[PDB]
């Protein structure tokens, strides 16, 4: 019952710890993923 | 001696020239037979790098928005291969590859046979002359 009170106000912080890491990490991938790359072919699965 | 006294302007010139390559100084430095660049460093979809060639061949589904801002480093992205249309951004496109193409200027022949021609010669004017008259009709 009590522990609601704590564990919303964590559950919540971490949506920027959890969900934005996904784009967070993006900084250096991003530049990575931007068209000027070198393509492939996947010969296996 | 004109060509040495030209260069003195035109080296001069030539910064002036290389100013519109100061835009694009990365790869070293229109009829194209295929668009090729060099890692089209410039560029939903928000870049655009394709080329076709030996290594790294590109596609792209989507298009037809402002990433590059006109020319972009190796200069020749367009109509290649078919199949292939970079319109948006001043494109040189559907341009003559490398081929062999006779065109001259001024092919000046007079009046040969008349004897026969006079209304043959009148069909030979409606294809051409007829419609760069008088189209309304």
């Amino acid at each position: 019952i009590r522990i609601f009170r704590s564990e919303l106000q964590r559950l919540s912080h971490e949506n920027n710890v959890m969900l934005e890491k996904i784009k967070d990490n993006k900084e250096k991938i991003k530049n990575n993923r931007q068209l000027p790359y070198l393509v492939a072919n996947v010969v296996e699965v | 001696l004109k060509q040495t006294e030209n260069d003195l302007k035109d080296i001069e010139a030539r910064i002036k020239e290389k100013a519109g390559v100061k835009e694009s100084d990365t790869g070293l430095a229109h009829p194209l037979q295929v668009a090729r660049c060099t890692k089209i460093i410039k560029g939903e979809d928000a870049k655009y790098v394709i080329n076709l060639k030996q290594i790294a061949k590109f596609v792209v589904g989507l298009g037809e928005r402002v990433s590059p801002t006109d020319i972009e480093e190796g200069m020749r992205v367009g109509v290649d291969r078919s199949k292939y249309n970079i319109e948006l951004p001043l494109p040189p496109r559907i341009d003559p590859s490398v081929t062999m193409m006779t065109v001259e200027e001024k092919p000046d022949v007079t009046y040969s046979d008349v004897g026969g021609c006079k209304d043959q010669i009148e069909k030979l004017r409606e294809v051409v002359e007829l419609p760069l008259l008088s189209p309304e009709r």
